[PDB]
């Protein structure tokens, strides 16, 4: 007979938590990778200069001279960050991301210009040489979607 | 049909970019809740406007 | 009868889309720019010194002693650096860029302060003799909104 | 409600990047509206369940 | 009805700058002082032979050979740096610095160290004797909170 406003109103504000559930939970996550990237850098500085020193790529983090622990540069998202040969990965943590991000990571790498270096930033990849890293593919990379347009670099980017 | 074009990305929608046969595949739900509603509506306006013996019309 | 809440509410963030739109367009352009000022300096060293130990300003790249190819001192926002009689010029690239600042550029060039050079920071410059530049006037200078205020010096500025 | 949510720039809207506060306080005129004709079909609910002399109620 | 998510979210960027200012508004006074100190500097090397070579701290600009004038050792937030008797003044311009900070100034100035000096940094100070300097207090020195970790000495500072 009479009361359908309060009934279609709680059925649409419902439903727009529905609607509004993948945007907050891909800004969300595209967030959560946002810092995991920002861990990874700031690390940059310890690997540029264990380099143009000594002309070899810092082998692990306490040859880059950087916490001589890899679970000693984490965060809430991220699980740690790992230098091998130059290269900077940064794992997701398993509590507190989205839920296809988690125990997933990025890697930041650099190349010689030659009196300099010049930073990559990108889905995880392995030191191959000196001058070479290639997609370190295993399946717990973060999907190119979480990465910022700043992180879409590729193995052989120059 | 107009709440379901108030913008993209509403429930059960697609993506625009998706390929067109795919999209109006998908909606199908939505195009046949239309239908019914349809028939529905017709029905109502169509219809509306042994003992043996107990069984006949009476007056 | 009811269902508004959620269509109102989807169409708030919908606007609320286009209101922050032209600020992360102009946040995001004002911030490429400001790269273009990096990679044209670090490159003053060069420059400078090249002026002090000899008094004659560096006639190109070479002649300063980098990349002695404009297109090698090139970023994500450059398209390249080029030293041209001291004044070091920076051209935004056009893939990656904002939309009103692609294929333009900036110019940093020096004065003799006599035993020494001041730097400036500004709209593209052609220098005209050793103590005198002119506005490279020609329609592709970085608009003035996109620039710093640190990067506000006129042709004439001492 | 429904021919009103067919889309945007109708007859008195707004477009949708206004502020809410302001769309809806425009839009008003059509909220009461609304409830004019609720109120109208509320008192034929309720209620229904100089020649002088003509004017007195008879019999 | 419906739209709130525009409204409170350009209302939550409006008090989020509002957050941000103070922060920015010091971080940059903390910046117009790194400079002041970066221009009275380097002018220790005149100052610091003046005196080895004479064993008499320069009285004026001039004396210890620089820039004659005040004047011509201003920069973007510095309006000059002046040495009276080896100490260096340097004085925040009035346009293009905080608000806390212009017209307000810093000093550096040394102690015979017998065979050498050695340098301190902080706010104005006067020199009285050869070997001993006390606060210009006079009320336009720039505040402790703007000066570095590096620039908090006492007039008495050994």
């Amino acid at each position: 007979f009479t009361l359908i406003e309060l009934m279609i109103v709680i059925a649409i504000v419902g439903i727009l938590a529905a609607v509004a559930l993948p945007a907050y939970q891909d800004y969300t996550a595209r967030a959560q990778v946002s810092e995991a990237i920002l861990l990874a850098e700031g690390q940059k500085s310890a690997v540029t200069e264990y380099y143009l020193n000594h002309g070899k790529w810092p082998e692990n983090n306490t040859s880059a001279g950087v916490a001589s622990s890899p679970t000693d540069i984490k965060g809430k998202y991220v699980k740690e960050v790992e230098v091998k040969n130059g290269v900077v990965t940064a794992t997701m943590l398993s509590s507190g991301v989205n839920n296809e991000i988690k125990g997933k990571k990025l890697s930041l790498w650099a190349r010689r210009e030659n009196g300099s270096v010049k930073w990559f930033c990108g889905q995880p990849v392995t030191r191959t040489d000196d001058d070479t890293v290639a997609d370190a593919k295993d399946g717990k990379e973060i999907d190119t979607k979480h990465l910022p347009s700043t992180c879409r670099d590729n193995f052989d980017a120059k | 049909k107009m709440f379901a074009d108030f913008g993209s990305e509403l429930p059960g929608p697609t993506q625009m970019i998706v390929n067109f046969s795919h999209m109006a595949q998908e909606y199908f739900f939505h195009v046949a809740g239309s239908i019914v509603a349809v028939v529905m509506s017709f029905t109502w306006s169509y219809r509306q406007p042994l003992f043996m013996p107990v069984f006949g019309p009476v007056l």
